This record gives C-alpha cells, structure tokens and sequence, in this order.
C-alpha cells in the first residue's frame, strides 16, 4: 500500500501560501514515501502502546498517548 | 462530497490499508476511530510539511521545492533521515 | 575534561534560568519549586542542541557557513506569535 | 533589561553542538539567539504558572510544568 503522488500533490498545494510554489517530481515521490512512514510509525507505536496496557485493540486512548512524541520526531 | 472532503476520504482509505497491513503483521486490531484519528492526523500533518517545504525552498531562494527540502523535513530523526535519504538516491536512479 | 566543559555550561544556564523564572515569579505573584526551575533548566540545555543543529543545517541549506538572522527566524516559524516576536526583535537591530 | 543570557554563553552552547567546525554564527544571529533562548525560558515558566493557576495551586510544580511541555516544544 501507499499514497498516490497525485493525492499527495493535491494535499501539499492545498496549503502553500504562494501560488507560484511548485514541487519537483522527485520531491513528490519522496513525500509519498515520507507520508507512508508517518502513518506506519503512528500505527506501530499505537500497537506497542496497546501491548503495554494489555489492551484488546488499539483504541483512540492508546493512540493519543503516542501522538506527542511522534509529532516531535516528525 | 466537497474537494477537501474527497481529499480526506482518499487519505483515510490509504491509512486504512496501511493500518490493515500493520494489523495483520502484529496480530493487533485497530478500532475504527483510531484509523480515522490517524487519518485526520495525517491530513493535518500535510499542512505542516507543505509550509515547511515552502519556507525551506524559499530560504534557498527557490520557488520549486526539491529533495533537499524534503530531507530537511526528516532531519529530526537519524533513522528517518537515513531512510528518506537512501530512498532519495534510489529515485535519482 | 569534556564533562567539565559541558557541566560548567549547564550550570551557567541553570543560574540564568533561575533568574528568569524569578522575574516571572514575582511578576505573576507565583512561586516555582526548585525541581521546576531545574527541569526548565535541563529543558533549555536540550533545546540549545536542537537550535544549534537546525541553525547549522539551515545555513548550509542556503549555501552559507555563517548562520544569519534569517536562519534564526526559521527556528521560530512554527508559531505565528513567536515569529512576530522574533521578527520584531530582529528588525529592532 | 533585567536577567538575560550572555552572548558568550549562548555562543559556547551552540558551538557545543555544531557538526562542522567551519560553522560560525554572526553577531546579529547571536543577539537574536540570546532573545530566542529567553522567550523559550519565559514561555515555559509563564505557561507553568497559568497551568497551576488553572488548578488553583500555590506554586508551579513539575506536574503542571509537564502539562505545558508538549505544546511548548511544538511551538519552538
């Protein structure tokens, strides 16, 4: 699984403050990889936290505990 | 069914797939709201990424964001910068 | 030797943080625990590392060896009011 | 003016962490870093106070401080 670079392009351009701003094809492909890693890292850390709490499943409460550090790593 | 709502659904689908894989690999399930939470979190992250990239490019007198801009995004983590760097040289051929 | 240098610096920071926090303490009619002021002190020393590393990379990103004001402004981009404050103090020069 | 960081001190903290020994910080950047370091310390302390005031505490303890640390780090 992975993000379509088209989608990633639309996400980024949605937030640029200057309309003249563009992103090279290679940078786009990289961002596609970066977004994937971000999601997977959030999920893996969610699981590790759920296992620590002896949870049945990764619930929002467990996810919320790993968010603060994740954001600081990215 | 607006434009951003279609964007959010799109990432939510990909996040779902990504989480499915992590779930089967680790025999731990994700609640629906967790996957949705990660999805919204991911949408919000694109905002930070986009603005940093723009400012980094601008810092270098450029209007076209390049791979050095992207690698700056990953500078916080040694493994991350290593992961993203190799990947960069991989697509440079 | 190395620890000596680092420890001397960390101590200097602890002192100044104490002085800083004390000002806030009487201005706001509040008081800090020694552990609180110590925690803020270690925090500040850790933040210096990130500031330094970012500054260096931001400069190199602009093909420079000397860190400048624009570099320091990048450090403060993550907050609108922080950036306003730093940008103002920057123009003040 | 009151309390503040020493330009010398700030400089040695930065050079403590630089990866390349060709890296030099300009005077203005150093003057600004002195100011940046100050607002950081001030923000933490001030946010700690607001937190303890939210709890009706008498002093700022590490407990309240820790509650403002995450957001503080995301702003800086």
């Amino acid at each position: 699984s992975g993000f379509r670079k088209e989608l990633v392009s639309r996400l980024l351009h949605l937030h640029f403050k200057d309309d003249k701003t563009k992103v090279s094809g290679d940078a786009l492909q990289l961002m596609v990889e970066l977004l994937k890693v971000f999601v997977v890292e959030a999920a893996v850390r969610g699981v590790r936290q759920a296992q620590a709490e002896d949870a049945l499943r990764v619930d929002v409460d467990q996810l919320e505990k790993v968010l603060p550090q994740l954001l600081l790593d990215f | 069914f607006s434009y951003q709502q279609r964007l959010k659904a799109a990432v939510h689908y990909t996040v779902g797939c990504l989480c499915e894989e992590v779930a089967l690999d680790k025999e731990m399930q994700f609640s629906k709201q967790t996957i949705a939470a990660i999805s919204e979190l991911t949408f919000r992250q694109c905002e930070n990424f986009a603005k940093d990239l723009e400012m980094f490019a601008r810092h270098a007198k450029r209007t076209t964001i390049n791979t050095e801009d992207v690698k700056l995004l990953a500078r916080r983590s040694n493994s991350l910068l290593k992961y993203i760097t190799d990947k960069s040289e991989e697509i440079a051929q």
